């Protein structure tokens, strides 16, 4: 941990970035046999 | 996303970062150069003489690797081998029907002039020889690679092995540290030998001398971890090789699965040079390693673990892979296989079972499940999160930096 | 699923993976080659001479296996054996009614010229001989195979056994480690002997000398684990051999069950070479092993365990089998047998129970189809009473070795 940096913004910014990557995984079919998931098929305060 | 700008002074910044290199090297894509594996056993002197240089040379903190090589060449032209088939590989022929062939029908040359002792280094030694000393010398290669009190385990056991038929004890002195005879591994012409022995006694699994593999076996598929954590992931989910492939759900895991499956490399082949690509020096960087297939390795292993794998408990967690996607992908795959068993009557007596929201899919289809995941907000459910917990709690004896240790920390709480 | 493609650049990838080989080898399908089991006991010298080479040779950290073989040939032509029946097997005849025959009417040859001592290696030894020394020598084969303080158990007991009639005491020196006389097992002509003794004294279970099996017995069905974890699964569920078979619910378990049951191999036979397929060298890879029948082994054993098996507590969990299907299949089979007991009046006095008198209530007897269907019913997923069943069966287990199906089951169900 370096000294004299603005901790409660760096952290808040790190939390977000991490929570984003963290909660919404990549995930996507890679290989198949003629049969493959066409990806497309919550509301408020449901995160992006 | 191929052009970035500071939104304050609207200037261009060019996100770049240090290059990483060392490509892999496939076996086949090299027999396009040479067409023989050159075994330089220089110094061809005397067998009885050689038996000495080492018998004694061993009993002392010093023996020329270049001696042990020639000695081994010595005991091992037990040509003993009737090729009851054919034998090619990468273009190179090795024999036809009935044909007789020896361990070294894989291309012997000679060279440089440095030699240490002369003639009789104590005539003491009898032809108690092609019986056990070659085995020892090979056996040591195995003990050389090791790290922990598995060394003194690997040895203690790999010493009751010469006792067989020939009851005669120990030899060096200084335990280890990765030092004494642990250099031998770095000797190009030595590895080249262990590989020929193993590959030979793989073909003639039966032969009286085939016990010689005791320490020569950890050469087959050396540096082919991922490639083997794959046949494992298959055996452990009962799934076909093709079906498992489809359950890959991350780009750079596909990337690597591709890399490994590159056609025309004899990997699926019976007896081939492919397994020893590393010790015959066909490849200086294996494309089947777990270090070139980190994502694959982590994913497959994590999965196998949730699926009750004993082996995987202790696999190592690679570094610099994308963990919270590999895991999420491993959880799904595992939870699928896990919750919907195969199950299907096999034998009978004229009488047999005609099989026929947010309830998770029927069989093990990637699309059925993927879609059902889209359904769950693409985010792990509580029963499936509970599943992971039951699979990893009650695990004990966990080494650190393993995918075993990883999984308990991620799911047990 | 026999052609895969990268859905991003639409290219072909060919999922393949390293080959595994060593097929099995059945007994019968080999007497299509040779028609005799060749016992090379070379060096036919002197009995009194031999009794010596080893009596002494033993006392000392060295004795030529090739001596002990000839010694054994020595004491063992107690032809003693009146075949009160017939005796064939795989085509090979061995005797007819009344016929007399000895341990070695299974095909003796001779060979190579290397011998160590000469004549009198200390004339000391009397004919305290065909009484106990052969037993010891054989008994050692048993102690040879072992791993743990069962060694010094297997020995300590297998030494009060010569004390019978004879009665005095020990011989080598160095405890073990799988080393001293532990080589003997790797001697083709030696095994070939223990197998003949066992197989002989199996036929004449009565004979005065038949006690010689003490260490010769772990040869019968050596490497035939699964094949025997199967007659166990049967005895422990009371179910018929045919009914149990039907309760197989996984492909590669069927696969292996097939493999084991391949017809014309004398397995169901009285006295046959089949059990010693391994030590007479008929087979270099047994098709009945638990290593060639991993799924079968794991399933059968796990099941037997849930069913209160003592033996199965300590079976070993094989690696690279499909665990969460074998288990799910074992749970069902077990829960079925477990919850619906046989039960049926057997004896009476003119007065006897005429047996005959809803939803998600689990099936009546032990029918695979009735149960399988009822499982389809339960979302093909283990219920809470049946999951509770598993818990009662494995909690309160203690003394669990690691990497056993016993240790597996407690971890899977106890919590």
């Amino acid at each position: 941990q370096p000294d004299d940096i603005e901790y409660t913004s760096l952290t808040t910014a790190g939390l977000l970035y991490a929570y984003a990557v963290g909660s919404s995984a990549d995930l996507a079919q890679q290989f198949c046999v003629g049969d493959n998931k066409y990806t497309p098929d919550l509301t408020t305060n449901a995160p992006p | 996303s191929v052009t970035v700008k500071r939104i304050i002074d609207n200037t261009v910044i060019v996100p770049k970062l240090p290059a990483n290199e060392d490509p892999v090297e496939y076996p086949a894509d090299y027999f396009r150069k040479s067409k023989e594996i050159p075994l330089y056993i220089n110094t061809t002197k005397s067998l009885s003489d050689l038996r000495g240089y080492v018998y004694q040379g061993l009993k002392s903190g010093n023996v020329s690797i270049i001696h042990v090589n020639s000695y081994l060449y010595g005991a091992l032209k037990d040509i003993r081998g009737k090729l009851d088939k054919d034998w090619s590989s990468f273009g190179i022929n090795i024999g036809k029907a009935g044909d007789t062939i020896g361990i070294f029908d894989l291309v012997s040359l000679k060279a440089l002039d440095g030699v240490l002792p002369d003639g009789v280094s104590d005539a003491s030694r009898t032809s108690a020889d092609d019986k056990w000393l070659p085995l020892y010398l090979l056996g040591l290669y195995r003990v050389g690679r090791t790290q922990m009190p598995e060394y003194r385990k690997k040895l203690m056991d790999g010493l009751t092995n010469q006792c067989k038929m020939i009851n005669e004890q120990f030899e060096p002195l200084v335990p280890e540290g990765r030092d004494i005879f642990d250099v031998w591994g770095n000797d190009s012409n030595y590895t080249k030998i262990v590989a020929a022995v193993d590959m030979f006694f793989h073909m003639f699994k039966k032969h009286e001398c085939a016990s010689f593999r005791y320490g020569t076996i950890v050469s087959r598929f050396k540096d082919c971890a991922a490639l083997a954590t794959f046949g494992h992931l298959c055996k452990i989910t009962g799934m076909s090789t093709e079906d498992v492939t489809t359950w890959i759900l991350n780009r750079e895991v596909a990337d690597e699965m591709v890399q490994m499956m590159l056609p025309g490399q004899e990997i699926d082949k019976a007896d081939s040079y492919m397994p020893y690509l590393i010790d015959f020096g066909l490849s200086s960087k294996s494309p089947y390693s777990s270090v070139k297939n980190p994502a694959f390795h982590f994913w497959g292993q994590l999965t196998a673990l949730l699926l009750r794998s004993t082996r995987a408990r202790n696999a190592r967690q690679p570094d610099d892979i994308e963990y919270t996607s590999l895991t999420t992908a491993g959880l799904l795959y595992a939870y699928a296989v896990g919750s919907s068993a195969d199950l299907a009557q096999q034998f009978c007596v004229g009488d047999n079972k005609y099989t026929p929201t947010n309830a998770p899919p029927q069989g093990r289809d990637v699309v059925e499940w993927l879609g059902w995941f889209e359904d769950q907000n693409r985010k792990p459910t509580p029963d499936m999160m509970q599943y992971a917990k039951r699979a990893v709690m009650s695990l004990q004896g966990l080494r650190e930096k393993t995918i075993g240790k990883y999984a308990k920390s991620e799911f047990d709480k």
